[PDB]
RNA sequence: GGGGGGAUGUCCGGGUCGCCCUGGGCACCUCUCCCGGCAGCCUUCGCGGGCAGCCGUAGUCCCGGUUCAUACGUCGCCGCAAUCGCGAGGGGACCAACGGGUAACCGUUCCUCCAAGCGGUCGCCGGCGAGCACCACCCCAGCCCCGCGCCGCCCCCA
């Protein structure tokens, strides 16, 4: 197996600004009442400074990005929040969770609500004045009347109106007297009493509902840099209503609420907080301060609400832009997303006593691709899309000619503003086709002179984009649920080759058995957009696969009479545990025609389906999920992409490297262990004691360990029809593995992303606070 | 340790003697007990027990091992007999290695107490509410304040004064003064020597620093400038304690070592005068 | 190391109080092609007279006289003269 | 520079360089080699200036200039430091000769 | 971009323009996020971005 | 002009030593860099290989972590290589065979 | 590192010619004990001693890929006494080195004389003014920066 190890790639990152969980908290329940808070989708949003939003699941640690909306150049996001009505109870007594919706902006005069579904902007919505920089919905005490409140640039605290899927400016409720006023931070003490921290150093405690100013709370002046006046950075309350404020000096006051003024001053960080979070009782509180710096905070015990910094630590590697909280079915967690990209998820209420986990900076999707006949390698972001050519072999060099194999060839530009979602290939890499959420552009390519292969019928666009190996298919998934698939037709000529697209032919997905009151509560239909297209080796069987773990196939009637039909056995072909991950055919062919597809979930699901017969592969049979080995069922890196070999299957996530002899069966991380959501115990450093022995028998000899707390006929049978495994972590930031030609001898294209300080924003540092 | 026996409080002896080099045995005494030389067994604690000091009244005493903590509430209360001396012992691992600790009370009775460890590894670990958290098999999750200043080694940590602030000694010359109902620390910086033992006056109106070339000087706290001083010879010393910062294998390591004669002259014209 | 160490020779008058004050540093004071580590230096218990030797093999013999650089006298503002030492004799020494 | 020596900094002090700021303090010990009161840290900073940013020579030619600018003088240095010597044993000479 | 307007001098004609925003997201005020970027680093100055470079 | 000449071989001698040193471990696979070509690079610098220990704040030593270890190997390779896998390797027998861009 | 072995791959005499070997070249894995450091436990007041010890090299579930830095006490003007420097500008030497041009030579750096003026330090039994306030508040202009409209020029097609 021959590897190239590729850094050169520039992949941009950018700073997350905004984190956003569906809920921060749910009642609590006992472990028989599992089954009652099983289907409450929770959702986590993250916003990136080129406009990305992306909804991830945390899937009890799991932690899989689901899926990205892309925005366009010049366009951001700043402030993101959930909507998430509370629970209806039918007629029946059944529930009906919250149909969510989900709020942002983007640093403009302009709120914008997602719609999820369709997977862009739902709705926008303008007040006339400056640009909002700050906003949250009223809390609840009515149970239908619940508002936007947005605060802007100029001072003008502005009220939104969202009822039944609406979105419009209510009204101004007041303005600032000066106008030098800039509102930074927002946060709700009760129902009718909204705290906004503001430029000219000043925390203001209106009253909404006349629109009233209760309370002016003041701060004083930043005696370490110059520029007087102090920034309230960020602010919320504590659920027995005190607040709390980081500021610009980097302190956080703890401000009685009932008359609203100080009664502590503590002193954190030494550059100015960025964000605040809290549990949900009010008893962990969490400030994430500009010098990259992260600190914890729980009372002193005894006299009243004298808090205290417990301790800090340096997690990131810039700035901690915006963290969250969440805690809840046995999970617990805060959420902190930076300039550097990295979201790190921190254990609340196992902190000190558990290792944080930093995510991969790095799409899910692994955004890599290549035509190994071509030998081209390739990648896009925001609107550049970039291939490079290797040129020649690796045993060719088994160094001073590795800087002329490689070469960047390609740049292609995107008309329009739109950002590119996904692309599609041909395996000689003639064609491409490029997938926005208003266009897909085909491209036909000769070794190089490019020319822009025309769409007609689209217009509406797309999330995915797959090419038939034998180049005459292709299929989008537009508007994420809606797959459509035309053919394209080569036309040879003198001058070469050309192409038409026919008109794209719609082929109808299965009518799913899903209860209603699922299909109106969490999400709505939101599990629906196909994650993944798998073409048949053969481009004979279609597959696709939706974010809620449903496949749908579909097979090829050829007579042009060349027309998909849907498999009859797709009914049998049954929904995962979980989301589907990777799904893709073996291009060894089977002995019965039938077809082998290869499909894990993120629960490290592993298994292959024999679709023609809508029943798994009888080596899925023998092989179990525990029958994996421990090196692949314990590293919670959500693996990110699989390739073959001939009886081999080589698997990656992010970090990891796997291989698998598919012909064979099989034969730290503990297990047992109850943890909150972010890795495995601490073993050795930690500011917790592990260890606490009492002692009766006072010669000493007696003790005690005290506490801390707050299928064997499957098998039979499974036998009676009756290794060679790989990993390494050698390998740590890989973005993306794709095959390339020239137990069959395989070259491959590793893609890796370290992070660097050359690629993360710069530093910002005063004489005073310089770092050692 | 003044306590009550009867209704006469005395002196009881609290000494930990070991029987291995790896562990040791607190036992305590009357003055009649020292006098037939028999003494209480209290506890038997087993990683290389560095210290004990004790509490108002002897309500409570602490034992320092080299991980951990060993600290001993009387069973019984008023202490009717003399022979009902058992302590609830419970033990806990402190993150790291304990170079001092200073203890303060909760308050005709003992309610509480926060004890304060200060670590060689540059770190000060304080414990808030000790009493309550170790009275009640199971108990719920502890954890130290981490406030962390020196990069050497902490010679000594204090509970002040009130109760207020929390003093510092070290050995990088530079008495600290953490804040602690802030998150601020203020701080004499500039000592001739390392900082290596203070200790808080009856009233909080004097500090006493040991300086560790072998004087001390007497503070009024707030004001700085030392209102007594007492140095000694400031020689060379082949010192008993071996050290406090050699304990984690730093990269020079600390050897009491001496290797040269310790240069010096006597004054002609001053004979009660010698230069060293 | 041992190349780029520094020898101070520090002349030191003595006040009453007992306080020192500088009169003379020199820098070299036994000098080859690299500076010579110092062995030992002692006191004339007749007269004002300061003695050296060192890694050299020479030993040198130091005594106060008068910064006066050609006939005036530069004076501290009392007025007293700056003293300073100076390597009076200096003498080689017969190794076998 | 002799503080920082004093407390062994000069390295970590040195290490955080970039290209114009290596030239200045090259040209600078350029400069003042020459005068024998403080040739032994000027030479001293010019070996941590070697050792440590030898390495991208061949990528910027300019300093390359200051760095066989810094040999060059140097080269007449030594000569300097003979020519001393030269008429050194003559002046000592003559001293044995007087008696 | 939009066509600028023609002003006879004393009126003017300009085309009206919205088919920018289609269904994707608005377009940020370049100012005011400049406005917070100064707001976060008020006086304080960066270090040299990476290393031996021109 | 021997003064001159026993500098510069001096020179030449220590660092062809070490340069035969990160040889020896580049074929052992420790997968530094090495120089290949028949002429100096400028910089005679022969990447060592790292020490076990590490020297924290405040003058404490400890062990590396497995961990950074392999962080400061992915600051070492450099943009472009080649990363051959044996099937021993496979087997868990042998060693890689990497050849990277002269840098 | 050494001393050694077992095994990998290799050429030159080679051998009935094959297992490989001896003679020369060897690089590796594995075993061995002596080198260097680490840690525990028993021992003894200590010194020492014993015990079974790891590591000297590479890539991880996550993850120490962390923790960590020295006060206030009062600011400003000018002066002296010691002590050291920069130089505007005017000049020389053309030594060197670099980049061009064969070279002629140019250009840059380097060296150096004199210098208008100018700083810094230690000590002053120097003086001389004020010590919130270089702040609170509002207003008005201004610089730096950044956002957009308008021109000016220049484009090209026309």
């Amino acid at each position: 197996m021959d590897i190239h190890r590729c850094r050169f790639v520039r992949y941009p990152a950018s700073a997350i600004n905004a984190v956003a969980f569906t809920h921060s908290a749910l009642p609590v329940v006992s472990s028989s009442k599992k089954y009652l808070q099983k289907n409450i989708q929770v959702r986590l949003a993250i916003g990136r400074a080129n406009g990305d939003i992306e909804i991830w699941n945390p899937l009890n640690g799991g932690w899989y990005q689901e899926v990205i909306i892309p925005g366009g150049k010049d366009r951001s996001v700043d402030g993101l929040v959930w909507v998430t009505d509370p629970d209806e109870e039918m007629a029946d007594g059944k529930i009906i969770h919250g149909k969510s919706r989900l709020f942002s902006i983007g640093y403009t005069t302009t709120i914008t609500e997602w719609d999820l579904e369709k997977a862009r902007a739902k709705k926008h919505a303008s007040g006339q004045h400056g640009e909002i920089w700050c906003f949250g919905v009223q809390p609840l005490p009515a149970a239908q009347n619940r508002k936007l409140v947005a605060g802007t640039v100029d001072g003008n605290l502005v009220l939104y109106s969202i009822e039944d899927g609406d979105l419009k400016f209510q009204k101004t409720l007041t303005r600032t007297p000066s106008k030098k006023t800039k509102f930074v931070s927002i946060a709700f003490q009760s129902h009718n009493i909204v705290i906004v921290g503001c430029s000219n150093s000043t925390i203001c405690a209106y009253d909404v509902r006349t629109g009233t100013m209760l309370r002016q709370m003041t701060l004083g002046t930043d005696l370490t840099g110059g520029s007087k006046n102090i920034i309230v950075w960020a602010v919320k309350c504590l659920p027995n209503g005190d607040i709390v404020s980081g500021d610009s000096t980097g302190q956080v006051c703890i401000w009685d609420g009932k008359t609203y003024t100080q009664a502590q001053r503590i002193q954190s960080h030494t550059q100015d907080v960025l964000c605040l979070s809290v549990s949900a009782d009010g008893s962990k509180i969490i400030s994430g301060g500009m010098d990259r710096r992260t600190a914890v905070y729980e009372p002193m015990a005894g006299q009243s609400g004298r808090w205290s910094k417990v301790f800090h630590r340096r997690y990131h590697q810039h700035d901690v832009k915006a963290m969250a909280s969440f805690e809840g079915k046995g999970m617990s967690v805060v959420v902190s997303g930076g300039s550097d990209a990295s979201p790190i998820v921190l254990p609340l209420r196992a902190l000190g006593k558990e290792f944080h986990r930093t995510l991969p900076h790095l799409p899910q999707h692994p955004t890599v691709l290549s035509a190994p006949k071509a030998r081209y390698i390739l990648s896009w972001w925001e609107n550049e899309i970039r291939i490079w050519h290797l040129l020649n072999s690796a045993q060719q060099f088994l160094p001073l000619n590795l800087r002329k194999n490689r070469k960047f060839l390609a740049q292609v530009l995107i008309k329009g503003a739109s950002h590119i979602t996904s692309a599609s290939i041909s395996e000689d890499g003639t064609l491409l086709a490029a997938s926005t959420p208003t266009d897909v552009k085909v491209f036909h390519l000769d070794p190089l002179y490019i020319k822009k292969v025309n769409m007609t019928g689209t217009g509406l666009g797309a999330t995915r984009v797959q090419i038939s190996p034998d180049k005459r298919w292709i299929c989008w998934a537009e508007e994420g649920s809606k797959v459509m698939i035309s053919r394209v037709h080569a036309t040879e000529s003198a001058d070469g080759i050309s192409y038409t697209v026919s008109v794209p032919h719609k082929l109808h997905r299965l009518r799913r058995q899903i209860p209603k009151h699922i299909l109106l509560g969490g999400l709505g239909s939101y599990d629906r957009n196909v994650s993944q297209i798998a073409f048949s080796a053969d481009s004979r069987m279609l597959s696709v696969a939706d974010l809620a773990g449903y496949i749908d196939t579909w097979v090829l009637r050829g007579p042009a009479g060349e027309r998909w039909a849907r498999n009859p056995k797709a009914a049998m072909i049954p929904k995962l545990s979980a989301a589907p991950v990777v799904l893709s055919f073996s291009p060894t062919p089977r002995d019965d025609g039938d077809y082998d597809l290869l499909v894990v979930t993120t629960l490290k699901q592993l298994l292959i389906f024999n679709p023609l017969r809508g029943m798994l592969s009888e080596w899925s049979r023998r092989n179990t999920y525990p029958k994996l080995p421990e090196p692949f069922r314990d590293t919670r890196d959500q693996v990110k992409g699989i390739v073959w070999q001939g009886q081999r299957a080589w698997f990656y996530g992010v970090a990891s490297l796997f291989m698998f002899d598919l012909s064979q069966d099989f034969s730290k991380r503990k297990r047992g262990a109850h943890e909150s959501g972010a890795g495995s115990k601490i073993e050795k450093h930690s500011l917790v004691p592990q260890r606490i022995r009492a002692a009766s028998a006072p010669d000493g000899t007696k003790w005690e360990d005290i506490e801390m707390v707050d299928g064997s006929e499957l098998q039979r049978l499974r036998e009676e029809n009756r290794a060679k495994w790989w990993h390494t972590y050698q390998f740590r930031p890989i973005m993306g593995i794709v095959p390339i030609e020239g137990i069959p001898p395989l070259e491959v294209a590793l893609i890796e992303r370290p992070l660097s300080e050359d690629d993360l924003p710069e530093r910002y540092f005063a004489e005073g606070e310089w770092e050692r | 340790d003044a306590i009550e026996v009867a209704g006469k409080v005395d002196d009881v002896l609290l000494t930990l003697n070991r029987l291995t080099k790896s562990s040791a045995q607190i036992i305590a005494y009357n003055s009649k007990m020292l006098a037939t030389k028999t003494g209480k067994l209290l506890h038997t604690y087993d990683e290389s027990p560095q210290s004990l000091r004790s509490v108002a009244g002897g309500r409570a005493i602490v034992a320092a091992a080299k991980e951990a903590l060993h600290i001993g509430i009387l069973k019984t209360k008023k202490l009717a007999s003399w022979e009902e001396l058992a302590y609830r012992f419970v033990s806990f691992d402190v993150p790291d290695i304990i170079s001092t600790f200073d203890i303060r009370p909760i308050i005709a009775e003992l309610q509480d107490i926060d004890v304060a460890v200060g670590g060689a590894r540059g770190a000060i670990y304080v414990y808030s509410n000790l009493l309550a958290h170790l009275h009640t098999l199971r108990v719920g999750t502890i954890q130290p304040r981490k406030y962390h200043w020196h990069r050497r080694a902490v010679h000594s940590v204090k509970w002040s004064g009130d109760g207020n602030y929390l003093i510092s000694g070290g050995y990088e010359t530079v008495l600290v003064l953490w804040q602690l109902d802030t998150g601020r620390v203020d701080f004499l910086p500039h000592l001739s020597a390392a900082i290596e033992n203070i200790v808080v006056s009856p009233k909080g109106s004097a500090y006493a620093l040991h300086l560790d070339d072998n004087s001390a000087m007497v503070l009024s706290t707030a004001e700085m400038k030392p209102s007594m001083y007492v140095s000694g010879i400031q020689s060379l010393v082949l010192g008993d304690r071996p050290s406090k910062d050699a304990l984690v294998r730093r990269v020079w390591r600390p050897i009491d070592e001496i290797a040269s004669p310790l240069v010096a002259t006597i004054s002609p014209q001053n004979p009660s005068h010698m230069f060293l | 190391c041992k190349e780029r160490r520094e020898i101070y020779l520090k002349f030191w008058e003595v006040g009453a109080d007992q306080s020192l004050e500088l009169v003379t540093r020199i820098n070299d004071a036994h000098y080859t092609k690299q500076t010579e580590s110092i062995f030992d230096l002692a006191s004339d218990p007749t007269s004002a007279r300061f003695a050296t030797i060192g890694n050299d093999g020479m030993v040198r013999f130091w005594s106060p006289k008068l910064r006066k650089r050609d006939g005036l006298m530069a004076t501290r503002p009392d007025g007293q003269p700056l003293r300073s030492w100076s390597c009076s004799r200096v003498v080689p020494l017969p190794v076998h | 520079l002799t503080a920082l020596r004093h407390r062994s900094a000069l390295r970590e002090a040195l290490q955080g360089r970039d290209e114009l700021s290596v030239i200045n303090i090259l040209r600078w010990a350029g400069k003042y080699v020459a005068d024998p009161r403080y040739r032994s840290i000027c030479v001293d900073v010019a070996f941590h200036l070697i050792d440590l940013y030898a390495e991208h020579v061949g990528g910027s030619a300019e300093l390359a200039t200051q760095f066989q600018q810094l040999l060059a003088k140097v080269n007449r240095e030594v000569e300097k430091a003979e020519l001393a010597i030269v008429t050194g044993g003559m002046v000592e000479s003559l001293m044995m000769s007087v008696e | 971009k939009n066509p600028k307007d023609k002003r006879v001098g004393s009126t003017a004609y300009r085309v009206v323009s919205n088919g920018g925003d289609p269904r994707l997201a608005p377009k940020a005020k370049k100012q005011s996020l400049n406005l917070k970027q100064a707001l976060l680093r008020r006086d304080r100055v960066a270090k040299p971005r990476g290393g031996f470079f021109v | 002009e021997a003064v001159r000449l026993k500098g510069v071989i001096a020179e030449a001698a220590n660092y062809a030593k070490r340069a035969r040193r990160a040889l020896a471990d580049s074929a052992k696979g420790k997968a530094m860099t090495v120089h290949m070509s028949a002429e100096l690079p400028l910089g005679l610098k022969t990447d060592n290989k790292i020490s076990t220990e590490r020297v924290r704040s405040g003058g404490e030593i400890v062990a590396r972590s497995s961990r950074q270890i392999g962080h400061f190997i992915s600051k070492r390779r450099g943009i472009y290589s080649i990363h051959r896998i044996s099937e021993e390797m496979l087997l868990g027998a042998a060693g890689p065979t990497v050849v990277q861009e002269a840098r």
